[PDB]
DNA sequence: ATCGATGTATATATCTGACACGTGCCTGGAGACTAGGGAGTAATCCCCTTGGCGGTTAAAACGCGGGGGACAGCGCGTACGTGCGTTTAAGCGGTGCTAGAGCTGTCTACGACCAATTGAGCGGCCTCGGCACCGGGATTCTGAT
DNA sequence: ATCAGAATCCCGGTGCCGAGGCCGCTCAATTGGTCGTAGACAGCTCTAGCACCGCTTAAACGCACGTACGCGCTGTCCCCCGCGTTTTAACCGCCAAGGGGATTACTCCCTAGTCTCCAGGCACGTGTCAGATATATACATCGAT
């Protein structure tokens, strides 16, 4: 009696799961009320963060000819970028080797 | 549950090749479990200061402008208004 | 005989720590000194992490609690969250 | 006989990523110090959490030493001297530090 | 795309034009 | 109307110190002190009964967000001092 | 009267309200407000306590926020709490480094 | 009043002089101020906007003293005696 | 003939609590920082609010002038250089010094 | 500026266990519909901000001299990196034990929800005294001698 | 040591306005009672942390050495700080206009809530390949000459 049931996720165009973040908005007591257009935001701002990170991380694990991203590629690729770094200033990457520097004294 | 399945979706989207290992995998499950808490817990008490009681898409357009710095938040608040209209849309 | 456990950290790990943020050079006096400071650092995180458990009925240190221990106090770990 | 070895092992220790401490003496300083706020009882201890904590004790003293070699090369010097450790972490905060 | 680009500027954290 | 803590603030000034005065402007700073000191100790107990499960903030999690919260001799007081307050309650 | 019965000052009921409404979680126990009134009457009973002393040593009956300044930073525990706060309309403690002799 | 001072020189130098003797400083270089004028900058170019996008929330055009210690709180400085 | 004038200046201003910058020239100040962000609408200004920014922008600056004059007296010197302020923003992290 | 051996890069094979994909099952997400109230919107008021003028007045600006402070150089000494030989406890692996996490089942005492009642707390109004300011005098340092 | 000259401290006097007390109003706290359900509790089971043992070996420790580097001293040079004079413009006081904050009322659309259905996402299994690793070779190179 109903239509084939498209997932909101399909219909906005996202990879993320709106109904599952809209779930966490609900249950998490964030507030009383939830609105719907609300998580949709959420998750493609969410999608689109991951999307940088993946593709820094990539950039980063292709040219130490490594086909697979291990943890310190993202620790390489969040140190480098500014704009990223001061977003996550505050973490920690665990298993993650301080990017390289010399601090500018070696022997002419 | 985890977010294990959308990283790896998204990550075939951007690379066609590569893998991502299962403990960058679970750095990548814990940071958006992250950057979700900071969004919402910024768009709780931006619907509190003003004696709003329903988070509405301006709300994590704000609260999405207070946190994400620069560049990276003039990105963002279109990928959320390019998505949201279309959900309208349909 | 046995000596006390904070003397475990020796100077060759106390300086291969130092390497890896870039010293070049290190007195003697450092190896006294950050033995206190890795001591304080620890007494504060254990601190938060035993309460955590204290609160709730279980009776070991889980590695949920460490890592809420350490975004109480702001340095956020990842990897072991999820 | 070999001069400024110093360079190949930074070189070598910042390209590496293992931990540094051993695992082992970690865990009887992080048992000793676990006993003194339970009052007397025992503790057990997940084996990830040993891992986490000795994690988190390593990115917060690498950053020590790598904060207080600003400090040394500001007073002209190279050799690390502690002065500058307590000094860096007096200005780094009452909760940055300690 | 038009995506973000991230240049390598002297000073190490953002102050002024970026 | 207009909620504040001006007097609460002045019964326990006039409670530990007979006769000495506060200006408004400090009171405005004790005023904003107690909705501070509130928030963080009410934030500490909401994340503290979300991580177990648990719907309810209970005086558990008011006891452990003020353990966790207050640092050295200042939790050791204020722990002896809240529960001498529910015992009391409780004797109602 | 709540307040009467738990023998504090700070009201239990708007601290009850302020609870519920502040939507920090959807119960409220009922022993939770009894103990949060009762530990912000010590917080506030012994900082308003040392700020009066520091108002005593001046010679004056009024507490002015340079005195909630001295009474925060002298003591070593608040100092800890408070860290990150500046108070408006508070000086500098009185510090010096090299001796004139 | 017959000629216009740069708007950023809104902050003199005796001004900066007085602030660092209330920080206990002995003796200042000359090349100070061109720098710690800087310094402000960043500093109100941070909580000015993070205070205009909580007014741009509400509709409202006027910044009150409530939108600057948000401003302020979130990002880490709490400030007393206006809030409340 | 008044030698070390700047340990009684120091000494009055330590004791003072009134704020330093002048009102008028700051509110001018922060309605130029105010008009890049509004994308060419003014903004009003409530008469409490510039005297919030004053006093949260003097507290911040003496605060970073107190973390400056120990690395001053670190490096053995006495007059405040502005590579010390740098130095003192590049270590205090990445909230704290900006 | 050449030669050696020490390190660095690279090229090969080899093996392994972690990844990725496939299957199967199910609980959470979606679809449809309702009922009610939060919020959007329009109208109105009056507070509070803006703006401009005159008139003072401390404070800023400018210039000058001198001293004291930064900085470069050098010599002395010492403390730390390096090398070598010796020794220890970290580490693998393997085996056994059980305490305790964790799940499930029950039942009740606790806390939300609602209606009625009232006084504690808020707004305004006042009045007076604590504190700011000032002027004279008393003492106590402080640079000049 | 010796000094007057500032400088500080104190002290009686005025004054004013902001704190504190009082009054009246009202809405939010309290009381009583019912409903349902989260959590306390108890029981049961199966993982995972703890303990131990024994063998290996890489890592730690100690001790001698030498030489690079802290640090104290000196000398020159310069750039702030104090001080006097001039000049600005912040500040106070005043009024006048109006923009927009804030309030109230109306209506309706949106979202919580329930029921009912099924597939996206979970756990589990299993084959395979990326990567660690060992060994050989080619090449840069830094110290001695």
């Amino acid at each position: 009696a109903r239509a084939k049931a498209k997932s909101r996720s399909s219909r906005a165009g996202l990879q993320f799961p709106v109904g599952r973040v809209h779930r966490l908005l609900r249950k998490g007591n964030y507030a009383e009320r939830v609105g719907a257009g609300a998580p949709v935001y959420m998750a493609a701002v969410l999608e689109y963060l991951t999307a940088e990170i993946l593709e820094l991380a990539g950039n980063a694990a292709r040219d130490n000819k490594k086909t697979r991203i291990i943890p310190r590629h993202l620790q390489l690729a969040i140190r480098n970028d500014e704009e990223l770094n001061k977003l996550l200033g505050k973490v920690t990457i665990a298993q993650g080797g301080v990017l390289p520097n010399i601090q500018a004294v070696l022997l002419p | 549950e985890s977010y294990s399945v959308y990283v790896y979706k998204v990550l075939k989207q951007v690379h066609p090749d590569t893998g991502i290992s299962s403990k960058a995998m679970g750095i990548m499950n814990s940071f958006v479990n992250d950057i979700f808490e900071r969004i919402a817990g910024e768009a709780s008490r931006l619907a509190h200061y003003n004696k709003r009681s329903t988070i509405t898409s301006r709300e994590i357009q704000t609260a999405v402008r207070l946190l994400l710095p620069g560049e990276l938040a003039k990105h963002a608040v279109s990928e959320g208004t390019k998505a949201v209209t279309k959900y309208t849309s349909s | 005989v046995l000596r006390d456990n904070i003397q475990g950290i020796t100077k060759p790990a106390i300086r291969r720590l130092a390497r890896r943020g870039g010293v070049k050079r290190i007195s003697g006096l450092i190896y006294e000194e950050t033995r206190g400071v890795l001591k304080v650092f620890l007494e504060n995180v254990i601190r938060d992490a035993v309460t955590y458990t204290e609160h709730a009925k279980r009776k070991t240190v889980t590695a949920m609690d460490v890592v809420y221990a350490l975004k109480r106090q702001g340095r956020t770990l990842y990897g072991f969250g999820g | 006989r070999r001069r400024q070895g110093w360079l190949k092992e930074i070189r070598k220790l910042q390209k590496s990523t293992h931990l540094l401490i051993r695992k082992l003496p970690f865990s009887r300083l992080a048992r000793e110090i676990c006993v003194k706020f339970t009052r007397g009882v025992d503790f057990n201890w997940q084996a990830q959490a040993l891992l986490a904590l000795q994690e988190a004790a390593e990115a917060f003293l690498v950053h020590l030493f790598e904060d207080a070699y600003l400090l040394t090369l500001h007073a002209g010097r190279v050799t690390l001297f502690p002065k500058d450790v307590q000094l860096a972490r007096r200005i780094r905060g009452l909760e940055e530090g300690l | 795309k038009s995506r973000r680009i991230s240049r390598r500027p002297s000073d190490w954290w953002v102050v002024k034009s970026e």
